[PDB]
């Protein structure tokens, strides 16, 4: 029984931490053009600001389906029951 | 190694040598350096002063 | 909202007057610039720069190259 | 004596505190150290900190007293150089009228490098030298305070307390507590507002907690660091060979030209971090 | 029993947790130099989006196949049938 | 057999794991110079989407590849046939 | 029961440590971006941080999450009352 | 013999899917400078792309040798003469 | 215990070591915008400078809360509490 | 020997699979810059090809005594012997 | 009291090594920086060559943490105390 | 015995590995500069090679001292005689 | 016994491999600055050949620690006398 | 020898350091501090002459 719950509390960190560091990277990625496109045309922010969050809705998508899986892990375990 | 011992001592030593510099030390250090500038400067002046 | 846009040659203003975008090809790559834009300088390819403005949304010019600044 | 018992003795503080009876007296082991709790004195790392601050006061003293505000003579001139220094360090960042932040950058950079000189000197000179004029042979003695983290945490904490100060001194408790919860996120809507409050204050609340913490971290790190390097090329002279003592030697001058730069770097940037720190606290950032 | 149950929980966090780094990593570079075109030609946003999705579904591709085999191992485990 | 069937999953993992992460990655950097083309010469555009595609076709190769083999290694097993 | 909270403190480790790594490598290039803009421009620079602070929740957002439940590992632990 | 067996199926995948991971990114490099130049170069694009496939025979050499050897080691074994 | 206390030397090496690692990229993409923003305006290097700092704490803060953790696994034990 | 040689299955998987991994990302850079360089000026092409595989055997020099030593230890055996 | 002591090895080696990568990584993108600096405007090197090393000291801060602590793991050990 | 022989394998593994990973990248960053620079200025290429190859030494110091102990490992297990 | 000897050899491998990997990205990421600068002004090459050796003194500081130390484990033991 | 030795070795290190440490850190600090006092001289001997 040992095995499986320990080896359910490293699978919760990987899938909460790989989408961390993948998230993090990106948002610094994606931002960091929205600051350059932001200095060139301060006409045009309201208008790019819109445009960056649906690049951050498709950025964020697996992220936030393997947090679901993870809080899902932790509160009523799938693997415990099958064996 | 780490032991959590003279944390209030240290803190308590630090202001004592602040506040002093900024009382006795700090003051008279500014004063004496702002004198070569205006003396400097009113000697700039006073030549310009001299051709006008 | 509208900025002030000159088109001069070496011989004469081709165009002066308040715009509120003005397209054009760099060297590089095509433009549009609009008001408050950043300082931008670029060295232009023959062909049409257009402006725009209210009623005059489709104001077209022939460039034989030259500078944008 | 082994070369595992040579380290275990330079890594010892010399404590004092309560021992299972009685509150005098000093620990003659590192357990009977660790036995004593919150409630006791490293009276090495207390005993080198106030004897550097006071040189350094005084000498600073002896040029200010007596100023002349003209010729200067060859103390005076150092001093000068460095209230200079800091004074253009301070306007270059700062562009209030508080009379604080220049004289306690100018104790913050000074102190800290007398702190961290003392590494220069060779480690058994100081540890040895005490156990002589004491008449022990298992006196521990650590020269080196900010290889203490509790003398760079009572820097940074005391530094703390003055942003915590000046930021309610400046921009009243409802403007401390409003750049807390209220920034960088704010919103017309009221659902909005009281939504973004746990969100304002877990971004501005971490950044806060992590200004002390790294600045009394970074200097222990760099100086812990750097003293092990130095107990560690000396075991090498422990051995008694010929070839591994000549091999020593120029590790050890190495490291010590390369630590003079460390030394001179890691109080600049205290200085600096203070500098910023509290004026980043006198006005709206955002 | 035990070390397959407890084996495949990893499998689930691999699958989920490197699909999540390295799409929010390329939605990052991807959506950068959306919005820097957008920036650059505020008339083309509506040419330049169409692109991006083209090239969204190609990016995801093979990530969505990963998530697809992560929760058909979570709920119908095909390895504890096989010893 | 219950050692062998248990890396057979964490073998499966990475190589849909690393294949989804890489694909991410390159689609990422392929298709943000695609965007930074498409906004400079729209004239371009044409060839510069049939020319991405044939990018496509190389970069994806390998991955499928590995997505092959791991699928074959969950519906069959080449393992477990030698004990 | 030593098995889980041996591998509970390596969870805890991960969970923080890819999310400390995800956000300096993200705010490096996030605040680089930010200095390029700030020297361009020294008359948008208020304008620029406050699209910097924007971009900074969603560059964090996950990590928090993720250090979030790594203090609730350590400071209670969901999976010790599971065995 | 099972841990050698089991080994070998992570070989595999460790030897396939680092191949995948590394070409992914690397025509995405490729690929991404081949566009720019395409854009610039119109008339040169019948020598860009045979320029490309060039570099794409370096880029995929070492690539291939893993591919060969993680099938050799699928369908025939090294290890499992125990030699 | 062994394990439990063995496990948590590893857990103190990967919160102060992956710490390390993103903040030395992290400030090296930081500081490489900085030198460049020093020469391209010289006049604005106090102003550069300040708002660096102010981008340095959001950058290191996660990395410190690690090695505030790290330090207390080191020197007390929340895991060996619970046997 | 069921240990010493199921361990060599995957230290030849990490010399071979280290090598693509870094291969592969290294001639996306440099033949990247091959096709820039042969797209700013057409007439260098000659050149710059020859200056290209002049840097290609420092770039696989490494890779290729990996290689090698991975098909070493994949015929022969030198771990075998010493017991 | 083997696993306690072998742990602490591979404790040290994570600690040290995590610290080598990122300073070597961090300091090649600023030197990279401060040599082009340089060549903008050689009139200027002492002040960028004070600025590179005030930077310096924010980069290698918490990677002297891991190499102080892993000195200390090597010769003294808080984990064999604790059993 | 086993234990010792076999981790030595992956030690040689992760020494030549890690090596041949490194140098590839770097070797890439390095010749991609040099293409850039024999491409601008072709009449300076005898100078640009001559100043490549005094990074080549520096850039390969500590991959050549890997290698070296590799082989050492190999062929003369220095750990075998240490029980 | 063979545990610490073992897990010793491992820790060699990532003390000397994670530095040989950093110092090599880092020698062609600061080289590649150097190749260009020596492009851009050929009479500055003196100059920014000593300052670049300033810079490789910072890079290669903390790797020369760790392949010594990774010297001293191979030719003496601090752990093996720990029992 | 052990302690001994120790202690002869590192003296002579620190003796190695400071032989170079005041022939090549000292007197350019010297020479900018000296530097720094011909130029206040220089610069007061101006606002002197103004008075004339
Ligand atoms: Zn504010």
């Amino acid at each position: 029984m040992e095995t499986v719950v320990g080896l359910t509390a490293i699978a919760v960190a990987l899938l909460i931490g790989l989408g961390a560091l993948g998230t993090a990277i990106g948002f610094g990625l994606l931002g960091g053009k929205f600051l350059e496109g932001a200095a060139r045309q301060p006409e045009m922010v309201p208008m790019l600001q819109v445009k960056m969050f649906i690049v951050a809705g498709l950025l964020d998508a697996v992220t936030m389906i393997g947090v679901g899986i993870a809080l899902f892990f932790t509160f009523a375990n799938p693997f415990v029951g099958q064996i | 190694m780490n032991i959590n011992a003279t944390l209030i001592g240290q803190s308590v030593a630090f202001f004592i040598f602040v506040l002093f510099c900024m009382k006795f030390v700090w003051p008279p250090v500014i004063a004496a350096l702002q004198e070569r500038q205006k003396k400097i400067a009113d000697g700039l002046d006073a030549a310009n002063r001299a051709a006008r | 909202i509208t900025v002030h846009c000159d088109i001069v040659s070496a011989e004469a203003e081709i165009f002066s007057g308040l715009v509120e975008m003005v397209i054009a090809h760099g060297a590089l790559g095509d433009l549009g610039i609009a008001p408050g834009h950043a300082p931008l300088i670029t060295d232009l390819k023959p062909g049409p720069i257009r402006l725009v403005k209210q009623g005059g949304e489709q104001e077209v010019y022939y460039i034989s190259g030259g500078f944008l600044e | 004596e082994t070369a595992s018992g040579y380290i275990q003795h330079h890594l010892q503080n010399l404590t004092f505190g309560r021992l299972p009876n009685g509150d005098w007296g000093f620990a003659h082991t590192a357990e009977q150290a660790k036995e004593m709790g919150f409630w006791a004195f490293h009276v090495d790392t207390l005993g080198w900190s106030v004897l550097l601050g006071v040189v350094f006061l005084f000498i600073f003293r002896l040029a200010a007293k007596k100023a002349t505000s003209g010729q200067p003579g060859g103390l005076q001139n150092f001093v000068e150089v460095m209230v200079e220094f800091v004074d253009t360090s301070v306007k270059d960042t700062f562009h209030g009228r508080n009379p604080l932040i220049a004289p306690l950058a100018l104790t913050v950079f000074v102190w800290i490098f007398l702190l961290n000189l003392i590494d220069l000197v060779p480690v058994d000179y100081l540890p040895m030298l005490a156990a002589k004029i004491t008449g022990d042979e298992h006196l521990f003695f650590r020269a080196v305070a900010t290889t203490d983290p509790n003398a760079t945490l009572g820097l940074s904490i005391s530094v703390f307390a003055l942003i915590v100060f000046y930021s309610i001194k400046v921009k009243g408790i409802g403007g401390f507590l409003g750049e807390l919860t209220l920034h960088p996120f704010s919103s017309k809507n009221i659902v909005v507002q009281i939504l973004l409050i746990p969100v304002n204050f877990l971004l501005e609340f971490v950044t806060l907690i992590a200004k002390p913490v790294s600045l009394a971290l970074r200097l222990f790190g760099n100086m812990y660091a750097g003293e092990l390097i130095f107990i560690l090329i000396a075991v090498m002279f422990g051995s008694g060979m010929f070839l591994l003592s000549a091999l020593g030697v120029a590790l050890n001058w190495a490291w010590a030209v390369f630590h003079i730069l460390i030394i001179t770097l890691q109080a600049f940037i205290f200085m600096m971090l203070t500098i910023v720190y509290l004026s980043m606290a006198h006005e709206d950032n955002h």
